[PDB]
């Protein structure tokens, strides 16, 4: 995992944009497109969302906090399922959000860049 | 007869209860697939008590099958009495051909399959023998894939049962090395002349199919290439298409993970992986059930989950999945709002939705890359492979 310069959003949202992915300001934060023209690509949102998360979400530790999380599996094609991850950590009052996507053909994928992105985001 | 005398003779050289000389029983059926009245011969057996005998005393399950398999192939009208001479003999040998590569298919199942194989073969016209192909000798690295090379992922070594922990287990160097071999797509092109391109392309599509049921045909098994044109028929679709999306995958493809892709499809974790020419995924190909056109129901709603991905590394059925699931592609793509599709309008402005319902003679050639693009990643969400569209393209630019 390796991230370069950091991105400021208009709401108060900081963040690294990662080594090798091309960055884009959003509407609520930033999407990272990994860069070059790779056949299945990482995808990657990272948003300030001032309402809360939902319940049932099966937790983990995300450094000296805790994140709320869900997968989502769709089909996809020639380059395995499509993998959807779903990660929330509370921010002050509000949340940081973080939206990845992969293919695997290999099961579901660790979503190791999109947890750094996430644990090392900024509220302020 | 003319055969059963010979094969009635033969079977005489043996105790009742023991198996006839391997030399012996390559003699039955060679005199079986050279036979020119297969019905009859059967007949005939079955009239002196000799057909259930001839399953009983071959041989060991290398043998059942290609026995098994070249009397179910070549015959028609006496394939029912083959078929229950059979199920009699297996009262006694449980086993038969359910061995090997050949485990997750039930004796009665293989029998099944090649009838069915055969009959399609002939009807879709693909039964005819293909010329031996120059197969690439390459092991690792870019296009070292049973499509490069004939080495059939089924007849591949077991992962070292340590490797498979370290698959498990997320290892990098182990991961990497079991992986898809391509980063950058471009690249790995310009590296290729046009002569070494037209080369993949032959190497790929001349080759006689390596399929798991070498006798459910009549002679010697077809070349991809008539496989293809057979499948192209079927679907609306052209051999090119079928081609140039099937070399893509197997630039993209090595040795090792021909391993991978079958061995963790059939082990505990049944994994989901895309196996072979086209990389059909397991789970798609069970979900649009894939096999439809060379398969009738009966054997169809029986397969084991680990018997479809067995079958996925069997050639012909992995093409005429990959066709059936391209034509599933373009007849979605022609139901679709291009209005709700801006990013894929926007990376193939010429792209037509409605020519995709119809033959590829006819497509323009954006509908060739968004097709790409959808063949290896989810179809029409709008998210685009950025990388792909561009490779498939100049496969498709080869053939
Ligand atoms: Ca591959
Ligand atoms: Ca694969
Ligand atoms: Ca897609």
């Amino acid at each position: 995992v390796d991230f370069d310069k950091t991105l400021t959003h208009p709401n108060g949202l900081v963040v690294e944009r990662p080594v090798g992915f091309d960055a884009r300001r959003s509407a609520e934060g930033f999407r990272f497109d990994e860069g070059g023209k790779l056949r299945n690509p990482r995808q990657l949102e990272v948003q300030r969302q001032d309402a809360p998360p939902p319940p049932d979400l099966a937790s983990r530790r995300l450094g000296d906090g805790e994140a709320r999380y869900k997968v989502e599996e769709d089909d996809g094609g020639s380059a395995g399922s499509e993998y959807r991850l779903w990660a929330a950590k509370p921010a002050g009052a509000r949340w940081i959000v973080v939206s990845a996507s992969e293919q695997s053909e290999d099961g579901e994928p660790t979503f190791a860049l999109a947890w750094a992105l996430l644990e090392r985001a900024r509220l302020q | 007869t003319a055969t059963s005398d010979l094969i009635e003779s033969l079977i005489s050289y043996s105790w009742d209860d023991w198996q006839v000389t391997r030399q012996e029983a390559r003699r039955v059926i060679a005199a079986i697939r050279n036979d020119n009245v297969p019905d009859a011969t059967i007949a005939a057996l079955d009239k002196s008590g000799s057909l259930i005998k001839l399953f009983q005393r071959v041989g060991p399950p290398e043998l059942a099958r290609s026995l098994i398999a070249s009397i179910a192939g070549r015959t028609t009208m006496q394939r029912y009495q083959a078929r229950n001479a059979l199920i009699r003999s297996l009262i006694n040998n449980p086993l038969g051909t359910q061995t090997d590569n050949w485990i997750y298919f039930p004796t009665i199942t293989f029998f099944d399959i090649c009838a069915d194989l055969a009959d399609a073969a002939g009807r879709l016209g693909f039964a005819a023998a293909g010329a031996t192909g120059v197969a690439s000798q390459a092991i690792q690295g870019p296009f070292s894939g049973v499509g490069a090379t004939g080495v059939n992922p089924t007849d591949l070594p077991s992962i070292a049962f340590g490797d498979q922990l370290k698959l498990l287990n997320k290892d990098p160097a182990t991961v990497t090395k079991y992986s898809n071999p391509l980063g950058d797509l471009g690249a790995y092109l310009s590296q290729l002349s046009p002569q070494d391109k037209l080369n993949q392309a032959q190497t790929l599509v001349g080759q006689p199919i390596s399929t798991l049921f070498p006798d459910a045909y009549p002679g010697n098994p077809p070349s991809r290439a008539k496989v293809m044109s057979a499948a192209a028929r079927k679907y609306d679709l052209t051999p090119q298409l079928i081609g140039a999306i099937i070399l893509a995958e197997q630039r993209d493809q090595t040795r090792d993970e021909d391993a991978k892709d079958y061995q963790a499809a059939v082990s505990i974790k049944s994994a989901n992986t895309s196996i072979g020419l086209g990389q059909v995924v397991v789970s798609t190909a069970i979900k649009y059930e894939l096999f439809t056109d060379l398969l009738g129901q009966p054997v169809r709603r029986g397969l084991s989950r680990k018997a479809v991905a067995t079958l996925l590394a069997s050639d012909e059925f992995n093409i005429f999945a990959t066709a059936r699931y391209i034509r599933y592609v373009a007849n979605l793509a022609s139901q679709q709002d291009l209005r709700k599709l801006p990013k894929t309008r926007g990376a193939f402005p010429s792209i037509d939705l409605r020519a995709y319902a119809g033959n590829p003679r006819n497509w323009p050639r954006d509908n060739v890359r968004a097709l790409a693009s959808e063949y290896t990643s989810r179809p029409w969400d709008d998210n685009l492979s950025p990388g792909w569209p561009m490779f498939v393209d100049d496969a498709y630019a080869t053939f």
